[PDB]
């Protein structure tokens, strides 16, 4: 803190003006956001660890074997076709 | 068993024998009890003040050292695990 | 907003799962989801003390890196809590 | 054959140090990147009443009989993950990094 | 120096004071101790002992208890009185 | 740059001589006299090695000749205490990095 | 830091003198002798010399205390920490 | 009245919890120590890791 006071250069930002509202959703909102969307894997991650485990390093002479691991859908988007898929070149 | 494991050791004891086998079982008691140590420092000192009257002064902790001036045959120095009970009375 | 307050339900809708628990930084219950009403009012209690116990370990060792998720497993269940200076959210997962 | 395992956890991708504890306190080995003997009394201090704190609090302030932690993972800002299991009477607490992490640490060896 | 218990009471066993002045005067402190304490109103327990010894014995005394100070006083022949009660130390001497 | 750039790891190193306070129940003109004593006490008997026990020596001697007769002072990396003091009487400033300096008078 | 005091000497008829030594004693005893004891042996000592015998002074940390002594030569300071008190009687 | 005695003693906890037995300082006394407590141990750390 006296380090900040001596070198006042970029000064701390994130103003402690919040969301409040009292009650009816009181901040629930963006560092908090990260900590419910990190809650939500971690909680999914250890019902699926079995799959999980399987999936990183299960390794599987003119033989090949296929293993469908995980099936994404919703159940409102069943009339629809998949169509086209592409991966994130990035990620 | 934990009682057992813990085993405390008493390094400089400035105290007769049963007064000091009173504050092997206290010393114990204590950290068994609380669940930080700035409330272990605070259990020793109402514990022996209540016993023996007077001014007790008690501190606790991994890494620290200890100059004092206390009333003579009330003195004791015990480590357990990594945590230093050092309580002292002063006139 | 839909997105915290859907995610919120959605946890708790998923199978396995006792209940989620938001504790704020003073140690008070905001959100709290479980069946019995003792167990929701000791895990308010007990386990944010917990965390900051665990982010005192964790700062110790490097005072720049603070805790930003900790999950304790247990013989029966696992705990799993993610702490922001704000709020905290708290699960109770029973292991597979 | 004891001090293959410690070579052993140092292979698994990820692993930076790990530090043994005594039902005491005493570290019994740790890896020679993490400090020794230094950090090891050090970071014993933090663990063992991380553990015994928390052992504590499951069996009573929870209201749960028979209910001992078996392992803690500590998560962290950077990739640090911090894992405390207990076999026995002995302890330890192990460090990895992520991908992210790991390749910093490769770059940083090159 | 060496001190000594008597009456419940531990008094400079040497006692300066004859027997009877002395007896009188601890056995008045212990029951005027009973009722008003010294830790709270502990003028007032001095007051009523000071005007006490003034009737059954000579006038003139000087009263002194406290958990610590330190004293020397010129008294009369066998008018001298200091003894401790728990850890409080009594001291009182005719002129 | 500037806080971003500093580390903990040089932050320490950047600066030894800096002086920081926590609280300070006693009087603002005793702990002028104090803290100028306490910081020069350690450094000097600081040596190749930080004696802790010959830091508590010398600051000890010294606040039993500067103030008054039972003079209690304890360092260290981390601890924790509840110490019953006379009033005006206790000062608790750190020193950089990893010591945590309590003084008092019983 | 002596907030209470009570000053019952002369101060009328140059016998101020007898009042300043009782400052001016207290302040060279206490920082020398050191020792509660021979404090009250060294103001009596001096106040006996000047002012003529039957001086009685006590001096501790924490006292109580009620004494019979001459019209204006009763003096209660606090030297320092320490709590002086010195008076004639007869 | 009689002054309580006044003791002054100082001394540091910078070394971790040890036995009595054994130096914390001394390298052999701690080295001998872990000897004692690997003879058991082996299945420990196998089973832990």
């Amino acid at each position: 803190a006296e380090i900040m006071k001596d070198h006042q250069i970029e000064n701390k930002k994130k103003k402690e003006v919040d969301q409040d509202k009292k009650q009816d959703q009181s901040m629930y909102s963006t560092s908090f956001k990260r900590c419910c969307k990190i809650m939500e894997r971690m909680v999914v991650q250890n019902d699926q660890e079995d799959k999980y485990h399987d999936y990183r390093y299960y390794w599987s002479k003119n033989e090949g074997h296929l293993l469908p691991i995980w099936r994404f859908s919703n159940e409102k988007q069943r009339k629809k076709n998949v169509t086209s898929i592409c991966w994130n070149p990035l990620y | 068993s934990h009682l057992d494991k813990v085993q405390p050791v008493i390094k400089n004891s400035d105290m007769s024998v049963e007064m000091q086998k009173e504050v092997e079982e206290v010393a114990k008691k204590a950290i068994d009890y609380c669940n930080t140590d700035k409330e272990i420092a605070t259990f020793i000192k109402d514990d022996f003040r209540s016993r023996y009257h007077g001014t007790w002064h008690c501190i606790v902790g991994r890494n620290f050292g200890s100059f004092v001036t206390f009333e003579r045959s009330y003195y004791i120095y015990l480590y357990v695990g990594q945590l230093a009970i050092l309580l002292f009375k002063t006139g | 907003m839909s997105e915290v307050e859907d995610t919120l339900n959605r946890i708790k809708t998923h199978k396995t799962v006792l209940g989620y628990l938001i504790v704020n930084s003073e140690g008070g219950v905001v959100r709290g989801a479980f069946k019995d009403e003792e167990e929701s009012k000791n895990i308010a209690n007990s386990i944010p003390l917990l965390t900051k116990k665990a982010r005192s370990v964790v700062r110790d060792l490097d005072p720049t890196n603070d805790l930003v998720f900790l999950r304790i497993q247990t013989k029966l269940n696992e705990i799993m809590v993610a702490p922001d200076d704000e709020f905290s959210l708290i699960v109770i997962q029973t292991k597979g | 054959n004891a001090d293959d395992q410690l070579k052993q956890l140092s292979a698994l991708e990820g692993a930076n140090g790990y530090v043994i504890f005594n039902e005491s306190g005493i570290p019994l080995k740790r890896h020679e990147k993490s400090i020794s003997h230094e950090k090891a009394v050090h970071i014993a201090a933090l663990v063992s009443d991380l553990w015994n704190v928390s052992k504590k609090v499951i069996q009573r302030d929870l209201k749960t009989p028979e209910n001992d932690i078996e392992v803690i993972r500590l998560r962290t800002k950077h990739s640090y993950e911090y894992i405390i299991t207990q076999s026995g009477d002995f302890t330890m607490l192990a460090i990895q990094l992520c991908g992210k992490a790991i390749e910093e640490a490769k770059k940083a060896a090159a | 120096q060496q001190y000594k218990t008597f009456m419940g009471a531990r008094v400079l066993w040497p006692p300066e004071a004859a027997d009877d002045i002395l007896e009188g005067a601890i056995r008045e402190t212990q029951d005027a101790l009973k009722k008003f304490e010294i830790a709270r109103e502990g003028q007032k327990i001095a007051e009523h002992l000071k005007k006490y010894m003034d009737d059954h014995f000579d006038p003139y005394w000087h009263v002194f208890f406290g958990k610590n100070f330190g004293c020397q006083a010129v008294h009369n022949k066998n008018r001298f009185i200091y003894f401790y009660i728990e850890k409080t130390a009594f001291l009182m001497y005719q002129t | 740059k500037a806080v971003t750039d500093m580390d903990i790891n040089e932050l320490r190193k950047l600066m030894i001589g800096k002086a920081i306070i926590n609280s300070s129940d006693m009087q603002g003109d005793l702990l002028q006299e104090a803290q100028d004593v306490i910081q020069s006490g350690i450094e000097n008997n600081s040596a190749p090695v930080l004696n802790i026990e010959a830091a508590c020596k010398y600051i000890k001697e010294n606040l039993d000749k500067k103030f008054g007769p039972t003079w209690q002072c304890i360092i260290g990396e981390g601890y924790a205490y509840d110490v019953t003091v006379q009033n005006n009487t206790l000062l608790f400033m750190f020193y950089n990095g990893n010591l945590a300096v309590l003084i008092f008078k019983s | 830091h002596a907030n209470e005091q009570i000053i019952d000497m002369p101060e009328n008829s140059e016998m101020k003198s007898m009042k300043n030594d009782a400052f001016s004693q207290a302040k060279f005893a206490v920082e020398n002798y050191k020792f509660e004891n021979k404090i009250s042996s060294h103001i009596k000592k001096f106040f006996d010399e000047k002012y003529g015998p039957n001086w009685h002074c006590v001096v501790g940390k924490h006292f109580n205390a009620y004494v019979s002594y001459d019209s204006k030569n009763f003096i209660f300071f606090y030297e320092g920490q320490l709590a002086i008190l010195l008076y004639r009687k007869g | 009245t009689e002054r309580v005695k006044t003791g002054d003693r100082g001394m540091s906890h910078k070394e971790g919890g040890w036995p009595g037995n054994v130096d914390p300082n001394e390298a052999q006394e701690t080295g001998r120590f872990k000897k004692r407590i690997e003879k058991s141990f082996p299945q420990a750390v196998k089973d832990l890791k």
